[PDB]
């Protein structure tokens, strides 16, 4: 107890500022893009309880920027350059039609993405039998949600096969990944 | 000032002056082939008579380079600010005084253009003692020659100005003018 | 000598697809009246009580009234 006047049971982790802005409040988690205006839940709650909607697009637009997204950086000012070729410089036809093509593309990826985790989800619930050894073909929606959700790190699952192909416990998953901060070097970026 | 740097580059000409005649044995006299080959001195080598010479003006030359260094570490306040009035006598007049003697020295008909560590620093200190008897004549502030300086700047400064508004572009025409 | 006209008609049919200002939001940089942006007034002298009379039609003669 390194604290001199006061240690409650548990040790005080210290709290910083964020440093991106959050997911929007429109998307999902995966990679599946979103209903590009209004999102399906808007339809059952009450109209006097979706203002968060506009609220939040006031909030990531204008109201609460992490002061670490204005940085001034010697790679910011050149990415200025791409961002207002592609907003200032490009007619908005143009624009329309890559954006057609891009939902496309991800549409496809996320289906790709979601046969990947079925697949993997039955060679888990396998490779269980083998570890435990007995009657287990188990496998955990936790951990098909979670591949969905992309919340684990490489060596968390690494460290859940190990753990089911030498002692089963279909039920004992990683602890969570956390969130990646914004790198900052310097004034370089 | 340029009292600190006359009297450091004092100390710096006459240590080197001393680092190399100190350090070497003696040079040689060019032997001047065919020059009357019996008497006139000719065709021979430096004597003992004058290496002790050569060795006498350099413990001179280090003796005056210690007093300049006495002074500058010394008067760098400029702990007696005014006492030296009597050793600037000392370290002026007979340096002039030097200068006289090898201003003489062409007219006796001396060589010294071809030794390098005996007359180099005799002319250099000689004059460096007259003009530290300048900085004290004349008292330069360290901060006039930049006003002689920025003086010539004005002064050339005005004349490109009318250079240019008479053979290059009118300023009339360069400027924005306002109003309308 | 296709090559080198294809060249321009690409660069003109990109502008073409512009169309207008629908998208361009504003900004303050880059005003839309030069007289703004480069901070230009009036003054005194050259100034003709009947003068503003010339300046109508002037206007009379751009915004395309035939009437004038
Ligand atoms: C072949 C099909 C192209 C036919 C055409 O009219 O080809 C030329 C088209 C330009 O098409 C223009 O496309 C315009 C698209 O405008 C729309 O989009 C614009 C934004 O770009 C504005 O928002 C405008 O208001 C909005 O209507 C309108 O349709 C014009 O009528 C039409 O001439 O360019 C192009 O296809 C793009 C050329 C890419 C060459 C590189
Ligand atoms: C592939 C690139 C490898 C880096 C990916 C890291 C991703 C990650 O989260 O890793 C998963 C974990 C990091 O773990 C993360 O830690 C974070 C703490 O800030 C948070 O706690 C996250 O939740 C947690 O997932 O990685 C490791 O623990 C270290 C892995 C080392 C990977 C680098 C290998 C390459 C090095 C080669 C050099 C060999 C020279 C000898
Ligand atoms: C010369 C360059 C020298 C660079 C040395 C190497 C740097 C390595 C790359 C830096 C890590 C990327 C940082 C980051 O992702 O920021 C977020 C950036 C935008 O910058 C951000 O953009 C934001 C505005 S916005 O996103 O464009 O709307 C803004 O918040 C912020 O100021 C700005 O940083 O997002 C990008 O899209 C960067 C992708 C491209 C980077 C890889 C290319 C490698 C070069």
């Amino acid at each position: 107890t390194s604290a001199p006047f006061i240690s409650p049971m548990t040790p005080y982790v210290p709290e910083e500022e964020p440093t991106r802005t959050p997911p929007s409040i429109k998307d999902t988690g995966t990679l599946r893009p979103a209903s590009e205006w209004y999102p399906q839940w808007m339809q059952y709650r009450r109209r006097e309880d979706n203002y968060v909607f506009w609220q939040d697009k006031f909030m990531r637009c204008s109201t609460d920027i992490p002061w670490a997204e204005k940085r001034w950086t010697l790679f910011s000012t050149v990415w200025y350059l791409v961002q207002q070729l592609r907003f200032v410089g490009t007619p908005p036809a143009l624009r329309y039609v890559a954006f057609l093509g891009w939902r496309a593309l991800m549409f496809q990826v996320y289906a790709a993405h979601k046969a990947l985790v079925l697949w993997q989800c039955k060679l888990d619930a396998g490779l269980a039998r083998i570890g435990s050894g007995g009657a287990t073909a188990t496998f955990s929606k936790t951990m098909a949600l979670r591949r969905l959700h992309w919340r684990n790190s490489p060596l968390a699952e690494a460290l859940y096969a190990l753990n089911l192909y030498k002692t089963g416990r279909v039920h004992l998953l990683p602890p969570v990944a956390k969130p990646i901060p914004r790198p900052t070097f310097f004034w370089l970026f | 000032t340029v009292a600190g740097l006359l009297l450091t580059t004092t100390i710096v000409v006459s240590l080197y002056g001393l680092f190399a005649a100190v350090f070497a044995p003696a040079p040689a006299l060019p032997v001047a082939v065919g020059a009357w080959p019996g008497t006139a001195a000719a065709a021979a080598v430096m004597d003992g008579s004058a290496a002790g010479l050569r060795r006498l003006a350099a413990g001179g030359l280090l003796l005056t380079a210690a007093a300049s260094h006495g002074l500058f570490d010394f008067a760098g306040s400029v702990p007696n600010p005014t006492i030296y009035s009597l050793l600037n006598l000392g370290f002026v007049a007979a340096a002039v005084l030097q200068s006289y003697f090898l201003y003489i020295a062409p007219a006796w008909g001396v060589n010294v253009n071809w030794d390098t560590a005996l007359w180099g620093p005799m002319y250099g200190t000689a004059f460096l003692g007259l003009v530290y008897g300048l900085v004290a004549l004349t008292k330069f502030d360290w901060s006039s020659v930049v006003d002689a300086v920025l003086r010539v700047a004005c002064w050339f400064a005005e004349l490109t100005m009318w250079f240019w508004d008479t053979f290059v572009w009118k300023f009339s025409w360069s400027e924005k003018t306002r109003r309308a | 000598a296709a090559v080198a006209a294809g060249w321009h008609l690409a660069s003109f049919a990109l502008n073409l697809a512009f169309w207008g200002v629908e998208g361009m939001p504003p900004d303050r940089y880059w005003p839309t009246s030069p007289r703004i942006r480069l901070q230009i007034r009036p003054g005194r002298y050259g100034n003709m009580d009947g003068g503003q009379r010339v300046y109508m039609d002037y206007l009379a003669r751009s915004e395309g009234v035939p009437l004038n």
